[PDB]
């Protein structure tokens, strides 16, 4: 009996009503079809519910999941029945009462008890949305009620109960967001279960740093997992490659108790959105574009990557125990990215492009409890990182960390709201010579806001 | 010195550490202090030197602190007790209690694959030695003499540790394949002890046969046997039942599924068992009470097709001889009835017709009988049949007393069984008939008649029991003309037809060629509306007890009755009970008017009324629920004349029920008293909860109440095309109420606010303008009077429902 | 053969949307034969 592993969070798809549709009072009523009868779930959620915790599993949602016939907040419990592929669930709050009540195809679902109140006696807060999770090749259908006559059990149940339409009385359809997966770094937060940062102001002999200290390890609540940590601003190289210091370094300091090969140290591009729970630097994602002549002879060819590292495992082939120094310097001028390691040079070395922003990244796996520190001090002929990064400082010698430099972490799965409209795009086979068609005639803009730093 | 210690730490130290005890819960970073703690507060309750009340202090306070601790902590003390226990000395009572109380409340830690919330999961070491304090303990205790206390106390805590364990816990650790898990063994070790205990009871049988009252030999396995070894092996399959059900294709349970040998092993021990107490039950004694409950809960394991497909022969040989053992028993049983034997009639009472109904229960709710029921078994089962069927339609003494329990099994039987006997006409359509599969030769070597009208002669055929059970019903029969063909024919034909409907014309809208039976919906709507009939005859009798029954039996044709039985058979019995619901009240009204004279007699007489209609009314309900809850739709979808009256009495019956109070009081106590299951007639997933407690008060709810369920399932027939105008007349009717208002003043309120029914043209609700444009009931004239009486109608209904549940919530 | 959207979570259809969840990679066309070993199977000699 092989049986495969759980399907992870990250694929799970969230789908939601905007937050500003929150509702903090009255009888609300909405519907969702099941298409696919499967692993499903559908509710109420809470203004703050994350996209990578199942819904239900927290205090921020009250679900229920027909593919087991269970109900979920703050856990699970064993509630209703289970459903069939074209069976509609209508999902009805009564924050008057603070109780909600779920029905199958228009028949009110029970509990063991006997009572057919689902989820009550909670506390209103904020409000609520309604909310779905989709599974692996899931399909279900949301129905808020903008026309109320395409309910399918409004009028056998609901509708004479005091259940209003979520979306009634309203002129324009409800706004949407769903969840992606897409791994972004995220300043690191006060309460967060694994990372702790501590800012060291700069002294006469040492530089300033930034301490990234791990807080479960060794414990019975460690997580040894891959981090995946950057510093919140980039440098930026000159838009020409061909006020007398051009070079940029940034150093880090890894303590004794870590593992060296367990740690990449280096530069990532703003496009870098990679998440894994096992690193490998020769998976890293490269093409090279190769220029010729008319006569096939290569005349340029420029390599492309987005994450530009050392192993520490290499460094410690090429040489508890002693604390690594290692430091990464930045030509400006001429875009050359060059390694070093306790003073001694390394080989590796890498060429970018003109007007390419390059983030200061440790990719490590926790073996201690004291993890490293970005070092930004200075050498000669050489600015400091703040000295690149800010134009303010870029006269002045000494070596600053201001607030606006912190610690970011990989975050992978996020929010983002569905367009309000999308291209009108006709697909169809002309002819077995003609071959197949595609057709976009019916313009479509969008205002984009752009973070400038972050690209 | 050493004394003036012990009356320090037992007078001042351990009681406050027993009234501390909740705040040792969380100490996650403190593991080596409590470790330390546990260990000298365990060593001084062995204490050389101490009184009773010192001792009794100190194994207070070290269970008082190990309730407390999550199981992570209380390994090192494990530890101590797997050498202590297994030795069962004296002071051997408070280790058993804290290792049963430790692996009661935490059996999902050990248990469960997905661990007890965030306590976490056990890791191999802990299964390990929860495993080796089982053995050591059941491995001890098998070969302890007799004691009625230490066996009393020693019990719990195996069964404790046996329901923690994974039944399928391979321990790797010599001094992998399936014979190493934990079921395996135990099962073994039982069987083992099964056989020597059959031999120890063959010795005592014929020690008994003999005359001599000395005492047997095996006395010490003998008690062991019946005090420990069945209790154990009872409750184990109560904990673990579905992971012996489960199958590959089925994951019935979250732990696993067993093997096929586990499965043998199980049939062996059922078989085993069974041929064990064939007839000695005065040889148990009180002991057979003990086995018959063993029995059943291995009745319930039984994972039939799997032991039949792939098992040893012997198993099944031993499942086809418990079979023909039953048919002969019965036989038996009808003979010596026939000529006018207390060990048999009490075993055919006590021991076999109880674990015959489980096996045909079980073999018919996981759908096994097709699959079993099939050559020898099926000659046997025939046999069973005419022997039930001749035990419950005669006229004998014993019928008389066991009637309700040979109906029921003979309705078991009739349920699981692939043969249709009541037609035997249409038996060359079966293929799973043993007449359409074995040869005439072969069916002469085994003795069976070659024609398939000579296996049930005395069984009268379909049409002759439908003529029948009509003819009683239409000629207005009592109980005491028709007593068999209420106990034991009805409940028959009604599984029958739930059964023989599936595979038959109208389940199948294809031909398929012929069909091996006639049954259509049409007879199950008949048979219901006799069944309507008979309970409609027998209303207001003093004594029947037969309405319980026929209210559970009743139920699996429910589903296929024709909408033509509201005009015809319900409407008519609600309106009788109806009436004398609202004559019962006028009584009691009247009564309590009067504040003098002699009342005692009259309050027992409108008591022992109410009684009597919540008999009724609790036979005639569960009926009406769920053909409302069959016919719903339909009926909201075309609103008629008929489910409006049928509100409207269900509506008036519930009013009655509010504002009596003797009416609540008799139905509790009816429902009480009679342990109805409410919440089987209103329900209509895997046991991941242990609840073995329960309370005969908690039988009764208010929110499983059918009386209040009937107007909660019949309101949105009332409630039905309502416009937002008619909406506002029902809230405010529903305010007039509010204030104790009569019928009249909320009318007159309704007369005096008519133009309410304006609201339906403010555009605030012009969305409820086209909600009811399908329905085809939005077509009469318009009538004041109607819609205040209808408003009125509904606003009591809802006022008097939304009254009754805002207590319920809390 | 069909032209298709890279990515969607999200189908309309005569005016109906249908919120999709996520596909795994669908025809791959990776035979990859992998025959069970019986380089180590040895034959008795009473099967000989």
């Amino acid at each position: 009996d092989p049986a495969v592993e759980k399907v992870s969070i990250d694929k799970i798809r969230f789908f939601r009503v905007e937050w500003s549709y929150a509702v903090r009072s009255g009888k609300w009523y909405f519907e969702f079809e099941v298409v696919t009868g499967g692993d499903m779930r559908v509710g109420w959620a809470r203004p703050g519910c994350r996209p990578d915790i199942e819904l239900g599993a927290d205090d921020q949602a009250f679900v229920f999941e027909g593919s087991r016939g269970q109900r979920w907040h703050q856990g699970s419990g064993y509630f209703g029945r289970t459903w069939q592929p074209g069976d509609v669930v209508g999902c009805m709050i009564n924050l008057d009462d603070a109780s909600m009540i779920f029905t199958l195809n228009g028949e009110l679902l029970i509990t063991n008890k006997g009572s057919e109140l689902a989820f009550a006696d909670y506390e209103i807060e904020n409000g609520f949305v309604p909310i779905c999770s989709l599974g692996l090749s899931q399909i279900g259908r949301m129905n808020l009620g903008m026309d109320a006559s395409t309910f399918k059990f409004y009028t056998m149940c609901g509708l004479q109960e005091g259940f209003e339409p979520f979306a009634v009385n309203m002129n324009r359809d409800v706004a949407m967001w769903f969840s992606k997966r897409l791994p972004t770094f995220v300043n690191v937060p006060k309460d967060h279960p694994h990372i702790e940062v501590v800012r060291i102001d700069g002294t006469m002999d040492s530089p300033p740093c930034l301490k990234v200290t791990h807080k479960t390890f060794g414990t019975q609540n460690s997580n040894a997992s891959m981090i995946y940590c950057r510093l919140s601003m980039p440098v930026e190289c000159h838009s020409s490659f061909s006020h007398t210091t051009t070079q940029c370094y940034y150093a880090i300091r890894i303590f004794a108790g870590q593992d060296p090969s367990c740690v990449w140290v280096g530069w990532v591009t703003p496009d870098y959105h990679l998440y894994s729970e096992k690193f490998d630097l020769n998976k890293n994602c490269t093409v090279t574009v190769t220029l010729g002549d008319e006569r096939g002879r290569v005349h340029e060819s420029v390599k492309r990557s987005n994450c530009y590292m050392v192993w520490g495992g290499d460094i410690v082939a090429t040489s508890s125990n002693v604390d690594l120094e290692i430091g990464c310097l930045v030509d400006l001028a001429m875009g050359m990215l060059s390694f070093s390691a306790n003073g001694r040079e390394l080989g590796t070395c890498y060429q970018v492009e003109p007007n390419t922003k390059v983030f200061p990244a440790v990719f490590l796996q926790p073996t201690s409890t004291a993890l490293f520190q970005f070092e930004l001090g200075k050498l000669k002929n050489a600015m400091p990182l703040s000295a690149a990064i800010f134009k303010s400082e870029e006269k002045n010698p000494v070596p600053q960390c201001p607030p606006r430099l912190d610690v970011q972490t990989i975050q992978p799965v996020l929010w983002s709201r569905m367009p309000s409209s999308f291209l009108k795009v006709e697909t169809e086979r002309v002819s077995e010579r003609h071959g197949w068609a595609v057709q976009c005639l019916e313009p479509l803009q969008m205002m984009a806001l752009h973070i400038p730093e972050e690209n | 010195a050493a004394l003036a210690l012990n009356r320090y730490l037992c007078s001042a130290v351990l009681p406050l550490l027993t009234r501390c005890a909740p705040l040792f819960a969380g100490t996650e970073h403190y593991t080596s202090l409590i470790d330390s703690t546990l260990q000298t507060i365990y060593r001084l309750s062995k204490g050389r030197s101490l009184t009773k009340a010192q001792r009794d202090t100190i194994e207070e306070c070290l269970l008082a602190i190990c309730n407390h601790l999550r199981p992570s902590m209380l390994q090192q003390l494990l530890r101590r007790l797997v050498f202590d226990v297994p030795q069962l000395n004296e002071y051997c009572k408070m280790p058993l209690k804290l290792l049963t109380n430790h692996y009661e409340q935490c059996w999902k830690y050990y248990c469960l694959p997905s661990g007890w919330g965030s306590y976490g999961l056990a890791v191999e070491e802990e299964l390990h030695l929860t495993e080796k304090l089982f053995w050591g303990i059941f491995d001890s205790l098998s070969h302890k003499k007799y004691d009625p206390d230490l066996f009393r106390m020693a019990l719990p805590c195996l069964s404790a540790i046996a329901g923690a364990l994974p039944p399928d816990y391979l321990d790797t650790r010599i001094s992998s394949s399936m014979e190493k898990r934990f079921a395996y063994k135990f099962l073994k070790k039982i069987l083992k002890y099964v056989d020597s205990a059959q031999e120890f009871i063959a010795h005592l049988e014929a020690i008994v046969s003999s005359g001599k009252t000395e005492k047997s030999p095996h006395d010490q396995e003998i008690k062991f046997f019946a005090k420990v070894l069945l209790p154990l092996v009872d409750q184990y399959f109560t904990n673990h039942h579905l992971y012996f059900l489960s199958s590959p294709l089925k994951p019935l349970s979250s732990s696993g599924y067993a093997s096929h040998k586990e499965k043998e092993m199980v049939a062996s021990l059922f078989c085993k068992l069974a041929a064990l107490v064939r007839h000695r039950i005065s040889l148990f004694g009180s002991d057979s009470t003990t086995m018959v409950s063993c029995l059943h809960i291995l009745a319930q394991t039984l994972d039939t097709r799997t032991v039949m497909k792939s098992g040893s022969e012997l198993v099944k040989a031993g499942l086809r001889a418990f079979f023909e053992n039953a048919a002969e028993d019965l036989e038996k049983t009808s003979e010596n009835l026939k000529l006018g034997v207390s060990q048999n009639i009490n075993y055919t009472t006590v021991a076999l017709l109880p674990i015959l109904t489980s096996i045909f229960e079980h073999v018919a709710q996981h759908q096994f009988g097709v699959d079993l029921l099939l050559g020898d078994v099926q000659i046997s089962c025939y046999h069973i049949l005419c022997s039930l069927y001749s035990l419950g339609t005669g006229k004998n003494i014993y019928v008389e007393r066991q009637r309700p329990a040979l109906g029921e099994c003979l309705a078991s039987l009739a349920a699981a069984i692939p043969v249709a006997f009541l037609e035997p006409t249409l038996n060359r359509y079966n293929p799973l008939s043993v007449f359409n599969t074995k040869t005439p030769r072969e069916r002469s070597i085994l003795g069976m008649p070659d024609t398939v009208e000579e296996m049930c002669p005395d069984i009268p055929q379909l049409e002759g029991l439908m003529k029948e059970i009509s003819d009683l019903a239409e000629s207005g029969a009592r109980y005491t003309e028709m007593p068999h063909v209420i106990e034991v024919i009805l409940p028959m034909l009604c599984n029958y037809l739930s059964y023989w409907w599936e595979r038959g014309p109208e389940h199948l809208p294809p031909s398929t060629g012929p069909w091996c039976t006639k049954v259509t919906s049409e007879h199950l709507s008949v048979i219901l509306g006799n069944i309507l009939k008979i309970i409609n005859n027998n209303l207001g009798i003093d004594e029947a007890s037969w309405m319980k029954r026929i209210a559970v039996y009743a139920q699996p044709i429910i589903s296929k009755a024709r909408p033509d039985l509201l005009k015809s058979h319900f409407i008519p019995t609600l309106e009788k009970l109806k009436k004398k619901a609202v004559k019962t009240v006028q009584e009691e009204e009247q009564l309590k008017a009067d504040t003098k004279g002699d009342t005692q007699e009259a309050e027992l007489l409108i008591l022992d009324e109410f009684a009597v209609l919540c008999r009724d009314l609790y036979a005639f309900y569960p009926m009406l629920i769920r053909y409302v809850d069959n016919n719903r739709s339909n009926w909201l979808k075309s609103p008629s004349a008929d489910s409006d009256q049928l509100f409207r009495m269900v509506a008036e019956v519930f009013i009655l029920w509010c504002k009596s109070h003797n009416f609540k009081r008799e139905e509790q106590n009816f429902v009480i008293q009679n342990e109805i299951n409410n919440l089987a007639f209103l329900t209509g997933g895997q046991d991941q909860e242990r609840k073995k407690t329960k309370r005969r008060g908690d039988l009764y709810s208010i929110q499983t109440s059918l009386i209040v369920a009937a107007l909660k399932k019949m309101l949105p027939i009332g409630l039905n095309m309502c416009t937002p105008g008619d909406q506002e007349l029902i809230s405010l009717a529903k305010s007039r109420y509010s204030y104790r208002d009569t019928d009249e003043e909320v009318k007159e309120h309704l007369r005096n606010n008519l133009h309410l029914q304006e609201k339906s043209d403010d555009p605030a609700v012009k969305w409820q303008l086209n909600l009811y444009k399908d329905v085809l009931k939005s077509e009469e004239p318009f009538n004041a009077e109607k819609t205040i009486e209808r408003v009125q109608r509904i606003s009591a209904a809802v006022f008097h429902l939304e009254q009754v549940e805002q207590p319920l919530r809390s | 053969m069909r032209l298709e959207p890279v990515k969607e979570y999200k189908r309309d259809a005569e005016g109906i949307r249908d919120l999709l969840g996520t596909t795994q990679s669908l025809s791959q066309a990776s035979f990859i034969p992998c025959p069970i070993d019986t380089s180590q199977v040895v034959l008795p000699p009473h099967l000989e």
